[PDB]
C-alpha cells in the first residue's frame, strides 16, 4: 500500500525534473510537417503525428522542445497505481508476460507464436543469436509481428510484404485435398 | 499552512509531532539491541558471565529474507479504460535511473526495519547526472532512510497510513561530519556547523559515532495552484496542448515566444515544499522539491493509533521482557557452577 | 473477468474467443505488444470483436487485411465436401 | 481509525449501518496545529478550539499533546426538491 | 545485489582499463562522415549509421581505435546489472 | 561521443578530418585512491580508473540502533553457549 | 581477504555500496618484501 | 618451466585468525571429543 503511495508522489515529481516524453506518437515531423486538423473520427493523409511513418520522418520517440526545455502536461497522471514484482529491463517485463500466457494456451499455433516470442525477447549470443534471428524471420516477415515500425523498415520490412504474398497462394494449395469435393460439382455442372 | 508566520508553524507542529520524537523512538532503538547487536539492555562491562539466548534473531532473519526475496517494486498499470502502453511510459524513465544499485538497496532496507523497529522508510530526490539520464540530463533516485528506529518524529493527525497529506511531519538525518559536508551541497546548507536538533538518538548515552550532526527537514503544504494560458506544440506535432505555467518561471516567458494561446484555465496544485529548519533558526527556508507530495512514505508494521497519535511496535517489543529475564537466571547459575 | 469466465466453459469457438481477448486486455511491450495484434489477427476474423482503429495508415490494418483474404478462398473449397452429394443427384439424371 | 474512542453514536439503534440511523453523528479528535488548517477547510474559526463530553480514552498509555474534538452532527430533513420533468436530446434517453 | 554493485563500476572502469570498446553499432569502419542532423533518426538509407544493415559489414560491435590510441566511449553505460547463473564464456552462457 | 577523462592526447587528431556539435556537460563523478600512513599521507590523489569505489562490501545481517553502524555473524551467539559447555565440561573431566 | 580485522570502513553509510562515502578507507595486509614493491608502483616509502 | 608457481594447496575453509594463518579439514578440533571418552577408558580400565 505504502508502495503504491510512492506511486502517487512518482507523477508529480520525476515529470517535474525528467519532464518530456511524447507518446503514441510517430511520425513527428518537426516544425511545418504539423497539423492535426482532419476529420472526425477516422485520421488520414499523414498527420504530423499520429501514426504513420511516410514522407520519411520516422522515429523511434521523440518529444516536444519548444524555444526552451523542460516542459510538460500540467496534468501529470497517466496510470493506476499498482505494484508487483521487480523489472529494471523492458524486455524482462515482456518475458514475463509470455511465461504467464503459456501453460494455459492449447498446443499448436496459439502456444507456438508464444515460443517464437520468448526467442525474440531473449538476447543475443553465438546460439542464442540464431533462435532470435528465427523469431525475427518468422515472426515479423508472415505480418503476425505487426510492428508500429519505430526504427525498422530496414531488411525486415523488405522481406516482409514478399513473404506475406508467398504466404496466400501455398494456403490455397494445401486446401486442395478440399477442392476434390468442389470438383464433383464441376463435373455436374459442365457435363450439363 | 497551519499558522501564519512559517517558522512559528514548523516548531509548533514539531511540540505536537515531539511524542514520537521522545518516548516512542526510545524505545525503538531497544528492538534494534536485542536484533543486531547484543541480548541486553544497557549492559555493563564485567568479569562475569551475561548470557544469551534469542529464538527472536533466526525469526527475524527468517522474516527479513521473505520480504527480500519478493520485492515488491514500482510496476504501473492504466487507469480506468486507458491504453495498455500507458504504464511503459513511467516504467521506461523508471528503469532507467533506477538501474543504479542505490534503488534496490533502499528496498531492502525498508523492509526489514518494517518488521523490526516497526517503522521504515525511503526518500525520492532529484538531481543531475550523466551515468544514466534519462531526459533533461535529470533523473530521479531512490535513497534509503535507514535508521528509523531513531529517526522518527513523523506524526500525523490524519488517520492514514501514506503520510503524503500531512503538513505536521518531519524526518531527521543523524550522520557524520564528512556526510554533513555532502548533504551541504545539495540542500546549500552549512558544510560545518554542528546543529542539533531536539535528538532523538541518545537518553541513556550508549556507543555511538563521534560525529552527530542531527538537521530535520520539514515538509509543508502550500498549495500555490497555477492558472492560466494554454499553449502549443510546434515541435513534435499536435498543437494546442495545456502546459504548466506556474510549475516554471524562466521557461514560461520563451514558451509565450514563437507561440502563445490564450483561454485561461485554473488547476489547483497541492505542492509540498521542503524547509530544512532547527529548533534555534530556520537554516534554510521554503527550498520547492520536485515533488508536489511528500517523497517520504514510511512503511510500518503492526500499527494504529491511541488517540491522534501514531503507534506502532514490530515483532521484538514484548521479547525484551522475557529475554533479559532469561539471561539473569542463567547468569546468576553460572556464579554457582 | 476474462480469466474468471475461463476454468468453467467448455472448449469450442467461446473458449478461444476469450484466449485471446486476455491477450489484448494485457500491457504493450517489445514482446507484449505482439499478442495483442495476434489477439487482433483472429478476433476481427470472427467479428466477435469486429474491426476497430479506422484511423490506422501505418502497417497493421493492411497485414490484418491480408490475413483476412488468406482465410476467404480457403473456406470456399471447405464446402464442398457436402456439394458432392448435391452433385451426383444433377448429373444422374442429366446423362439419362 | 479509533472509532473506539469517537463512540457518541447509537444507544438502542437495531441496526449498524448509521445511514438511516436517528444518533448518526462522528467526532475527531486534532492537534492544535491540525485545528487550524482544519478549519480552513469546514469554513470555521481556527481560535474557537471546541470540546466535547469527551468518548476518548482515560487509560492513556502514551501521552498526546492536543487533542481538539469537534462533532460534526449530521441532521435529516426531507425537502422533496424537484423541478419539473425535461427532456435530453444530447445523447438521446429523455424523460427524466 | 553488491555484486552488482561492483559491476556497475566495472563498466565505468573497464572500458578504461582494458582500453577501447565501445557499445555502437553496425558500419563502424568502412567510408562515413555522416549524422543524423537532417531529419532526425531515419532510417532507410543516408549511407547508414544505423538506418541499414549489413551492407559492407557483418559486425554488429567493433572497438573504438580512433586515429590514436587509448580511447573509449564516453557513455560506457548501456546495459543492466543482472545475476543469472554463473557463466564464463558465450560458448557456455549458450548452453543453459 | 569520446571522454575528456584521461583525453588529452587524441583530442587533436580526433578533431581533424570529423567533427560534431551538440556540446553539453557531462556529470561525472572520480574516485581517487590516496595510499595513507598514520605519520603523513604518502600518495595523494593517485587516480583509479573508477567512476565508483571499486570496493564494495557486504554485509549479511545489517543495520543502525541509533546511526551506529553495526552487523554480526551467526557466531556470536553460539560461541557465548560454547565457552559455557566447555567450562562444565572441564570441571567434572578432572572428578573422572 | 582478513576483513575480520581489515574493517574500518564507513560510519553513516546508508548504502551496502560504499559510494555514498568519501571518508572510507580500507586496510590491507603485507609481508615486509611484498611492501617493498608496492612502493615501486605507487611511488611509497620503500621501508617504514 | 612455469610463469606462475605450480604449486598449489589445496584448503578447507582458510583465513586467518588475525594475522596467524588457520586453516581446517574435518578434523580441527575434533580431538577434544575423542581424549574425554579415552579418558574414562583408561581409567576404567585401571578399576576394572
Amino acid at each position: 500500500l505504502n508502495m503504491r503511495a510512492d506511486l502517487e508522489t512518482y507523477v508529480f515529481q520525476d515529470n517535474l525534473a525528467t519532464a518530456m516524453r511524447r507518446d503514441g506518437e510517430i511520425y513527428q515531423s518537426i516544425v511545418n510537417d504539423i497539423y492535426d486538423v482532419p476529420r472526425n473520427v477516422t485520421i488520414t493523409l499523414e498527420d504530423g503525428s499520429e501514426k504513420d511513418v511516410q514522407l520519411m520522418a520516422e522515429v523511434v520517440d521523440l518529444a516536444t522542445g519548444e524555444k526552451q526545455v523542460l516542459n510538460d502536461i500540467r496534468g501529470r497522471y497517466e496510470c493506476y497505481t499498482d505494484v508487483g514484482p521487480s523489472f529494471q529491463s523492458m524486455k524482462q517485463q515482456n518475458r514475463a508476460e509470455i511465461l504467464e500466457l503459456l501453460g494455459k494456451t492449447p498446443q499448436g499455433t496459439p502456444e507456438y507464436q508464444l515460443l517464437l516470442l520468448q526467442y525474440f525477447t531473449l538476447l543475443d549470443g553465438k546460439g542464442v543469436e540464431m533462435m532470435r534471428d528465427y523469431a525475427n524471420k518468422q515472426l515479423i516477415q508472415m505480418g503476425v509481428k505487426k510492428p508500429e515500425t519505430p526504427e525498422e523498415q530496414q531488411w525486415l520490412v523488405e522481406a516482409q510484404q514478399a513473404k506475406q504474398g508467398q504466404q496466400d497462394p501455398a494456403m490455397v494449395q494445401a486446401q486442395g485435398v478440399l477442392l476434390q469435393g468442389q470438383a464433383e460439382l464441376a463435373k455436374a455442372q459442365n457435363q450439363t | 499552512e497551519n499558522r501564519l508566520e512559517s517558522i512559528l508553524s514548523r516548531f509548533d507542529a514539531d511540540w505536537t509531532a515531539s511524542d514520537e520524537a521522545r518516548r516512542e523512538a526510545k524505545n525503538d532503538l531497544f528492538f534494534s539491541r536485542v536484533s543486531q547487536w547484543d541480548d541486553w539492555l544497557s549492559q555493563y562491562t564485567t568479569l562475569q558471565y551475561r548470557g544469551q539466548f534469542d529464538v527472536v534473531r533466526p525469526v527475524v532473519r527468517k522474516l527479513v529474507s521473505e520480504m527480500r526475496q519478493n520485492p515488491i517494486d514500482v510496476l504501473y498499470r492504466p487507469k480506468d479504460g486507458a491504453r495498455p502502453d500507458a504504464a511503459d511510459v513511467l516504467m521506461g524513465m523508471y528503469r532507467t535511473d533506477m538501474r543504479h544499485n542505490t534503488a534496490k538497496i533502499a528496498v531492502n532496507i525498508a523492509v526489514r526495519e518494517q518488521i523490526e523497529a516497526g517503522v521504515g522508510a525511503w526518500r525520492l530526490v532529484t538531481d543531475y547526472e550523466d551515468q544514466s539520464p534519462t531526459s533533461n540530463n535529470q533523473v530521479i533516485r531512490r535513497e534509503p532512510i535507514h535508521s528509523a528506529c531513531s529517526h522518527v518524529i513523523w506524526d500525523s493527525n490524519s488517520k492514514l497510513m501514506d503520510k503524503s497529506d500531512a503538513r505536521h511531519c518531519t524526518v531527521i538525518h543523524s550522520m557524520s561530519q564528512n556526510g554533513w559536508e555532502d548533504f551541504a551541497e545539495k540542500y546549500d546548507l552549512d558544510a560545518d556547523d554542528i546543529p542539533s536538533f531536539q535528538n532523538p538518538n541518545d537518553w541513556v548515552f550508549p556507543w555511538l559515532t563521534q560525529d552527530t550532526i542531527q538537521i530535520a527537514e520539514f515538509y509543508e503544504v502550500v498549495e500555490k495552484k497555477e492558472t492560466a494560458f494554454i499553449y502549443q506544440d510546434p515541435v513534435t506535432g499536435e498543437p494546442v496542448s495545456y502546459f504548466k505555467r506556474d510549475i516554471k518561471d524562466v521557461i514560461d516567458d520563451l514558451a509565450d515566444s514563437g507561440f502563445i494561446k490564450i483561454a485561461e484555465r485554473q488547476i489547483k496544485r497541492r505542492r509540498v515544499y521542503k524547509s530544512i529548519i532547527t529548533c534555534t533558526a530556520v537554516l534554510k527556508d521554503k527550498q520547492l522539491i520536485a515533488g508536489e507530495h511528500i517523497p517520504i512514505v514510511p512503511v510500518f508494521g503492526e500499527w494504529g493509533f491511541v488517540e491522534d497519535k501514531e503507534v506502532y511496535e514490530g515483532v521484538v517489543r514484548l521479547t525484551k521482557d522475557g529475554q533479559r529475564l532469561r539471561n539473569m537466571i542463567m547468569s546468576f547459575n553460572a556464579d554457582i557452577v
